[PDB]
Formats: C-alpha cells, structure tokens, sequence
DNA sequence: GGCCGCTCAATTGGTCGTAGACAGCTCTAGCACCGCTTAAACGCACGTACGCGCTGTCCCCCGCGTTTTAACCGCCAAGGGGATTACTCCCTAGTCTCCAGGCACGTGTCAGATATATACATCGA
DNA sequence: TCGATGTATATATCTGACACGTGCCTGGAGACTAGGGAGTAATCCCCTTGGCGGTTAAAACGCGGGGGACAGCGCGTACGTGCGTTTAAGCGGTGCTAGAGCTGTCTACGACCAATTGAGCGGCC
C-alpha cells in the first residue's frame, strides 16, 4: 500500500489536527466540517499557545526559574494588553495577581 | 481508562518557543483548560456564523470570521497570517 | 383622547 | 367680597372708597394661542409618584401630596390623573384656594394688600391673573397706557414670549406693594401644560400685615418710579437708577 | 454558622492582596454577606448539575462548568 | 522600635501580592461550603479539588471587588474602605 | 413704567423636571441625520463603500444611547458617592473601570 | 468630524434620562471618545459579519448579533 | 389533533422540536423535551405579559407597547435579573432619582 | 415566521380587554428567540458534560432551573411538568 | 361577499438500529476520627493618621434670552444590491481496513523547598 | 547625621515532581463511493442613496449670578501596630464503606421516511 503521515505534519503545525477534526464533529457545531477548518483551527490554537509560552518564559527568566507555573501564565497575560483584553473573564488557579499599589497610597 | 488532554502539544509548542524551559502540572493543567476554552469560543462562533447564513457547513473562511470576531487587536491579524499560511501549506 | 398614539405606534393585526 | 357687587364697586371707586374697576377674573387668558410644544401633552406625562392613601390614612385626615409629593418639589400641580385623585392638597390653583385677603389705601404709597388672616410660611397666597399678550401686543397696550398716562403699571413677564396684563382684567393680586425687604414670593407654578404665577410667604405673616415682594421691574420709562419700601436697603427706585429697554 | 470561620484576618489579607491600606471595622460583615451569596449562587448552579447526573459528589467539573456560567471561567481544574 | 501606622500595611500588600498562596484557612472554608450546600440538597459529599476550586474562585472573586473597591475608595479622596465603597462597587458590577 | 419679573426658577430644579420629562418619554434622544454620518463615517476606516439599511442604524442608535444612558446611571451613583452633585470625567473613567472596559 | 454632529445637548439629554442633575463642561468630549470606541466595537464586529455573509449592505440582524457578542441583547430589531 | 391540545399549550410543538433537531443542539431529541421547553416558553411569555397588562392598566392604556414591556420586566425581583443584562427598544428605563439629588 | 400568532392567544388569556403594538410584538418575538436559545444551548452543555446524545425533558429542567431564577422556576418548572404529563397520558 | 384548491408542514405507523436504563462489581476516594505541633487568631493598650463637619472662597454651569442653522417631511428617481429558481460539480460523511501516535505506568534524577548567615534597603530619631 | 529590622542573596541540603522511557491500545489516515450542499449564473424589484425645496424646531451662543466643587482646618474617634495568650488549623495517621466509574445486556426510544393529512393563504366565482 501507501504511507501515512499525519495531517499535522502536512499542515506544518505540531497541535493536531485530527483531534480538532473529531472534536467538531462530535461537539454538535454543525452538520459538517470542511477539510480547512480543522487545518485553520489548529494553526490558530498553536499560534494562540505560542504567543502565551512565549510570554510565559520570558516571565520565568525575570524571576530566575527554569519551570513555567501558574504565576508566569498569570503574569505574562496580565502584562500583556492584547491577551488581557481576551482573559480578562478568567481566574487561573494558584496565580495571584499582579504587583500593584495605588499612586495616592504611598507617601 | 485513557483520557483526552493537550499536553504533549502544549509541550512539543513550548520546546519550540523554549528549548531550555520546562512547564509544571499545575500550569500544564491551566494550558488545557486555556486550549479547550479557546477551542469552545471559537467554534461556538463559528456555529453560530454558519447557523446565521443558514449554512451546514463549517469552513476555514467561517473560523477566520470567528478568530477576527474573538481576538482584539494586532493578535488577529498574526492569528489570521497563521492560519492562512497552514492551510496554504496543507494544500499544496 | 389616546386614539392618537395609533398613528404613531399601530397595534399589530393577526389576520 | 366688596369685588362681587360691580355697582358698589364702581361708585364707590368714584368716590375714592375702593380701587378703580377692572373684570373681576378667576384665571389668566390668553388673547391669542400660540404653537403647541412637544411639552402641551404634559397634563398626561406629569404623573406624581405618592402613594394612593388608603381608607384608614385618609379618614384620619392625611396629607395626600404633601409635601414629599415629587410633583410638589417641582412646583407641578397635579392633574386629574394623579393618583390621589381628588384628594391630592397639591391642586390649590386648579381648585381657587387662595388664602383670605384685604385691600387697603395706604397713607402715602396708594393702594395695598394686607393679610386677613395669620398665613403659615411657604403657604400659597394667589395667582396672578391677566391677560396675556406677545411682544407686539405688549408694545400696543404700553404704546396706548403711555398715552393714557397712566401712573400704575401691571406687567408682568411670564415666559420668553409671554407677558400677563392685569391692567383691564384680574384679581385682587394686583394690589401687593413692592419691598426691598419683602415677605412673600413670586414662584413659576406649571398648571395643565401651561404656565402661571403665583405668591407664597417667605416666613409666617401675621393677620393685619400689608403683602409685599421684591418686583425686579425692568423699568423701561423714560421717568423712574421712586421706592417706598423705607428699610435700608432700599434701592430708591424700583429697579434703580439703570434705565433699561 | 460557619461565616464566621472566615476571620478577620483572612479578609483582611484579601484586602490586602487587593492592594487595600486601610479597612474600616464594618467591612467584615459586609464581606461575609458578599462571600455567602457568591457561594450560594455558585454552588446552587454546582448542585444543580451534579443532581442531573445521579451523582451524590460535587466534583471540580461540577464546579467550574458553574463559574462558566456565572462569566469566572476557572482554570486550572479541566 | 515601631512602624509609623500604614507602612506594615504596604508592606504586607507587597508581600502577598509577591506570594501566590491562599488566603483563607482550608477547614473553615470547606466546613462554610459544605453549609451553604445543605440548604440545596441534604447529605452531598465533595472532592477535594472541588472544594479548592471553590476556594480560587472565592479568594479571585473578593481580590477583584477589592481592588474595584479601592478605586472607589481612592475616588471618594479617602484611603479607608467602607461598606458603601463595597454596594457602589457592586451596584457598578451589576449584581 | 416697568415690567416686574418674578422669581427666576432655582438653579437644578428645571433639570429635575428634565429628567421627569426625558425618563417617562421613550424616543430617540440623538439627532438621526448626525448619528447616522457617525454611524457612516466610522465604518469607512474597516470597509470602504458600505451602505445601511433604516433599521440597522435605529438598531445602532438603541444600543449606543442605552449603552450611554446604562454609563450615566452608573456613573452618576460614582459622583453621589464622592459626597458630590456634578458629574466629572473622572467618575465615567472610575465607571468604565469598574465595569470592566 | 462627524463626532461633532453628537451635540451638547444630546449628551445632556442622555445624561438626564441617566438621572443626572448636573453635567460639568468636560463630559461632553470624555462622553464622545467613549461613544465613539464603543460604535467602534460594534461596527467592526457588525461589518465583520456582513464582509462573511458576502454582502456589501449592514442588516439590522447584523447589528444585532455583533451587539450580541458585546454582550449586550436588543430585542426589537429581530 | 395537534400535540399543543395534548399538551394543554399554546405555543407550538412541532415548531419547537424542528428548531431543536435543526439548529444542532444535540444528535438526537426526546418526546418531552420540546413539550416541556414550549410550556416554559409559555409561562415565561404569560408572566411578562401579565406584568404588562398590570403596567398597562396602571398608566391607564389599553394597548402594549415597549414601554408597558419595560416598566412589567424592570418592576420585578426575578425578571429583572433575568434580562438584567437585555436592551428593549424604545423602552426607557424606570423613573427614578436618587435621595441626595431631591430639594 | 415568528411567534406573534402565538403570542395574541396567550395575551388573551391573561388579559382578554386588550390589544398589542408591532413593536411591542417585536420585543416579544425577540424574548421568545432569546429564552429558547438560552434554554436550548444550556441543554447542549448539560448533555455534552455528560457524554449523551440526547436532549430529554429531564436535560430541559435541570438546564430551566440553572437559567431561571428560584420563585419564577418553581412555577415554571410546574407548567412543565404539568404539560408533558397531559402530553404523555 | 363566500367556496374550491395549493403550497406547505404537521402528524402517523412502521421499520430499523443503537442510546440509554438497570443491574453487578470493583476499588478510589471521601469521611470520621485521634493526638501533637506550632502558626495563627484573639483580646487589649496605645496614639497616631485619618474621616469628618464646618468654613470661606472662587468659578463654574445653571436658567434665561435670542439668533443661526440644519435636522426632519415628503416626495420623487436611479439602480445597487439582496433575495430568490434551476444546474451541476465538487466536497464531505460514511463505512472498511490497517498501523503508529499518544496515553498509562514505571525508574531515575535534578530544580525547587528547606536551612542559615551574609550583606544590603528601607524606615525611625 | 545615624538607630534597627527584611529582603534579596550565596552556599549547601534534601526530596518528590518532572521527564524521559517502554508497551500496546484505539483512533487517526488512507481509501472508496453516493449523495446533496452550496457555488454560480440569471433574473427580478425594492428598499437605499441620492436629489431638492421648505419649516421650525433645536443647537449655538452669550449673559448674570448663585450653587457647589473645592481647599483648608480642628476635632476625636477608630483603626493599625505590637504584644502575650489561647486554640484550632494543619499534618500524619488510623480504618470504613459510600458511591464513582465501569462493563455488560437488553429494552424502547427516537431517527428516518413514506404516506397520510389539515392549516392557512389564496384566487375564482
């Protein structure tokens, strides 16, 4: 027969795409799914998932750590304004909020 | 009995932005609820846009309306590059 | 002296 | 009740007993109707708020529209569609209640109002009837007074468009005295979409105690009207030295 | 009446963690009330869907598809 | 040696701003959540992440009306919340 | 001869008949014509030549002025609060803040 | 600058509906900025539909889904 | 006969199980389900217009009109909170002046 | 289509001396879209969280008295019941 | 004015398949309970920072007054654009077949939590 | 000018969470077809943009003056800070069994859909 490799792998992206595929079939969004919205998705989701990592790390060097936790998640979104306008609903657990102290506060 | 997750790609994605960071359990768990809640929104839109235009069919034209209804600013003109890009890749 | 909000809003007709 | 008998009246008025006759009239007319704001259907939109006062409140004798009635506040007189109904206190223009008065002859300013009876503060006194006229109108009828030469003036302005003759036709009003240390008010009253004009006590006044009110007349004759009020505040004329348009 | 097991202190940190200097004493009861209604709120939603499902445990899905309802959108618990 | 009132106060905004940890105690908590249940349906059982969830979003709920709060406070020129800061807060909310 | 005036209304009361007057009244409070070259004008900077049905723009114009009189309500609570009468811009911006924008 | 065209008295007006005894001479351009971001939003989601639908003309179903998304429902226009 | 007689209803059955099975809400509907949505449907529209009929009366008008709709939604505990986040139009709000604004 | 065909038959019934404005219908044809919707996709959630292909009078309830508040569910839920049990006789 | 037909959609009986309800079972998990540690909460004393009510002032926005301007009425016209019938041809769901990507469990190890003095930043006299 | 306590700091210790690893299901990929969705042409018509004249209301504008936004202050309560004492939250640990999650079988429920039928709109007489 034929190889097989994975439409992730023709699309050039690492989330999958099979995955997102079978997720809108089986979540009631429509009587059909087109062959690019799966591929267009998943593009999105990843470019979404990178542009936080990027963010998330960037946060773990400022506090000299290795490991990326709640904190930085909550801290590279809350310093972001763009990603802030989109999870500014959202409460991440164990992440606290930013440091900040009113200017008429503090002598 | 084996469950649906992320993290393997949230990791994969991670090693690329970062090849010298690691990501723990509770910030991993954090990153498939961000996945899902992200997958949910879009795909609620995108219902929604092909349920107004009485169609059946959900297409990449339909999730780049959702994306740029549902990203604010410059994110969704980078998200729309990215997508376009993927989907011109996967055809040829 | 109501008669007159008629013409401004009309009263729906199902028939 | 000396003004209900036009006969007495007019004699008695020749021979100086009693004020000049002029019709005797419970409320303002308008001689000419003028463009219908938006504002007229007001005698419907201007609902008050109170609550209706039941069996019980209203037997025991309870204010209805009293003095929390938000219509009240407003200097609005409610219509026949408020809640009260016929029991709302905050219809007294509609409903001619207006408190007991006197004319008098002064010594030395002509004639005078005093009050009959003691008058709590910030209690209704009357409403200032007459004629109303427009700009073109107004100047006709001073153009005719100036002639005329007459030494009392009884114009008062109601709106922008509106000034209230009660030189030919109006009520007892047209007596109150001007003092620079007044002890009654004059307040803008809204009655049914249209505009009135009434007196109201600054303080209480005593029975016996002569009317007066700070006029603010814009004094367009060429001569000035002196000022008899005597406090120490007195401007000297009415409207003082500056002559206006 | 377990309200006030939340104490002064741990309100007090709130506060603080909100960047409050100074707290009046009238605040404590006040913030017991808000925290009693938010939770009754929530957990009435949480309730009601671990009712739908015969189950006699409130799990943490339970939990956060109630916070996606009332617009909290809690993350880190699936 | 004393601080001159306030200052232990910033000093404690930084430091639980810096920290990530909880700030209720996890007993009195759970028994609160496991009350307020009672009335919606007798006899229920918690897990424990759920209880914890609850938690989060009780500890983020008060932390964001907190800061609402203070900007109200702060706007009334004064520094001291009181609890018609905390009604004009949520009145503005919307609840 | 002179006209006597009475007594100018007290400053405020005239506003509260406005807001009597406004709140019972349910009608457009915004000038159609310049609303709708609003309404034009800044759909121009997302897509060139566009065109609007009656009912889209009276649509527009519900929700902007319920969205502005929702502010208002708010705000004027905030300016209440600050032992105040006058609304100033700090109590929108303090209204918007706290209603999450 | 059709902003211009959102007249003193207008805003006023709205203000009075709002309950506001009285208005300061700042409000009008703070209120004309927030009106104009807020039509912003609106009109760029409403366009964004009508660009998906293949159309070239804004429909008032259009208004009322992109007033949807901002979370706020008009009933009317439906 | 119709299954809104059966029902004891009003609103319409098969109207409401055809949007249900069409705007893809779920892969399959039950017999109940639409039923039971078209009686809460019905109570809810009985409520608001109960509410409005009152209001109606209480202004001394005969005819609904989106006013009558607002003052029956906003003059209710619960209603309120259910369309507390809802734009009617040409509706208004409820006449209303805070204490501190009052002479 | 709309709802206003429907909705003269429930006004008649609470309130028999009375008429209705276009508008006013518009709201309530908008009301009713809003509520089925809300209803509608809260009963998706609740079947999707618990894996099952199928939208049943019980799905409806527990997702009427989630979006409801208390007194007004209470008698909503009445009707409900009220109605599938003349439905299922 | 009222009766016969159409177009649409609502309802029925049946086949058909498979989603769900019952019933059994396993073992994860929550619950009640004990005893000690040791951090936290509590009650009080104290004095300072602050909330407050009063006060005098300025200036700001009002009500009032008059003119200037273009927003509504309305009617009429051109045609851009939206809504809507047929054709077809492309894309997607579906059913089968096959196999490797992804998840659960299983070592091993190394980054953060714990432990301490060092040395520097900040606030009090 | 300079008391005194915390934070960040460097060093090593310590440990359970990470992360890399193997095993092997199950779900994704390729592949075929039949089917119908929607892409498109082709047409129609209806509201939309556009024109103007014309009215008169609202908007713009300019004013006096008095309400209130405001700054400054004196008072005194009340809240922050620090302490010594009290206690229960927290942990580690015990053991029980409720009931969560699962697999399996079978019953009935709903999709499908052909056929059966009336509702509501309409034209014809």
């Amino acid at each position: 027969r034929a190889k097989a490799k994975t439409r992730s792998s023709r699309a050039g992206l690492q989330f999958p795409v099979g995955r997102v595929h079978r997720l809108l079939r089986k979540g009631n969004y429509s009587e059909r799914v087109g062959a690019g919205a799966p591929v267009y998705l998943a593009a999105v989701l990843e470019y979404l998932t990178a542009e936080i990592l990027e963010l998330a790390g960037n946060a773990a060097r400022d506090n000299k750590k290795t490991r990326i936790i709640p904190r930085h998640l909550q801290l590279a979104i809350r310093n972001d304004e763009e990603l802030n306008k989109l999870l500014g609903r959202v409460t991440i657990a164990q992440g606290g909020v930013l440091p900040n102290i009113q200017a008429v506060l503090l002598p | 009995s084996r469950k649906e997750s992320y993290s393997v790609y949230v990791y994969k994605v991670l090693k690329q932005v970062h090849p010298d960071t690691g990501i723990s359990s509770k910030a991993m768990g954090i990153m498939n609820s961000f996945v899902n809640d992200i997958f949910e929104r879009i795909a609620g839109e995108a219902s929604r846009l092909a349920h107004y235009n009485k169609r059946s069919t959900i297409t990449s034209r339909e999730i780049q309306t959702a994306v740029r209804l549902l990203l604010p600013g410059e994110l969704a003109k980078h998200a729309v590059s990215e997508g376009t890009k993927a989907v011109t890749k996967y055809t040829s | 002296g109501d008669s007159e909000s008629e013409i401004e809003d009309e009263t729906f007709n199902p028939s | 009740d000396d003004f209900r008998d036009p006969q007495r009246w007019k004699e008695c008025a020749k021979q100086g007993k009693m004020p000049c006759y002029f019709d005797l009239i419970e409320e303002n007319v308008y001689l000419t109707e003028r463009k219908k704001n938006k504002s007229h259907r007001d005698i419907k939109r201007m609902q008050c708020e109170c609550t209706p006062l039941s069996k019980d409140e209203r037997a025991q004798g309870e204010i209805a529209c009293g003095e929390d009635c938000l219509n009240r506040l407003l200097m609005i007189e409610c219509s026949s569609r408020c809640p009260n109904g016929d029991y709302c206190s905050n219809r007294r223009f509609q409903r001619k209640q207006h408190a007991d008065v006197e004319v008098i002859l002064t010594e030395k300013k002509g004639w005078g109002l005093r009050a009959a009876k003691d008058l709590p503060s910030n209690t209704f006194v009357l409403e200032y009837c007459g004629e109303v006229l427009d700009h073109k109108e107004f100047k006709a009828r001073v153009k005719e007074y100036a002639r005329n030469k007459n030494i009392h003036y009884y114009f008062m302005a109601l709106k922008n468009d509106e000034i209230i003759d009660a030189t030919q036709k109006g009520n007892c009003s047209r007596f109150m005295n001007h003092s620079c240390e007044p002890n009654c008010e004059t307040q803008k009253w809204t009655v049914n979409g249209q505009l009135r004009v009434g007196f109201f006590t600054t303080k209480l006044v005593p029975s016996g105690s002569e009317l007066t009110f700070d006029y603010q007349f814009q004094r367009y004759g060429k001569e000035a009207q002196k000022c008899f009020c005597g406090s120490a505040n007195c401007r000297g004329y009415l409207g003082g030295e500056n002559r206006v348009s | 009446d377990n309200i006030q097991g939340i104490t002064k202190p741990a309100i007090r940190r709130l506060a603080r963690r909100g960047g409050v200097k100074r707290i009046s004493g009238l605040i404590y009861e006040e913030t017991r009330g808000v925290l009693k209604v938010f939770l009754e709120n929530v957990i009435r939603d949480a309730v009601t869907y671990t009712e739908h499902a015969k189950r006699k445990t409130v799990t943490a899905m339970d939990v956060v598809y109630a916070l996606k309802r009332q617009g909290r959108t809690l993350y880190g618990f699936g | 040696h004393r601080y001159r009132p306030g200052t232990v106060a910033l000093r404690e905004i930084r430091r639980y701003q810096k920290s990530t940890e909880l700030l209720i105690r996890k007993l009195p908590f759970q028994r609160l959540v496991r009350e307020i249940a009672q009335d919606f349906k007798t006899d229920l059982r918690f897990q424990s992440s759920a209880v914890m969830a609850l938690q989060e979003a009780s500890e983020a709920y008060l932390v964001g009306l907190f800061e609402d709060t203070n900007l109200a406070a702060i706007h009334a020129k004064r520094v001291t919340i009181m609890p018609k800061d905390i009604q004009l807060a949520r009145r503005i909310r919307g609840e």
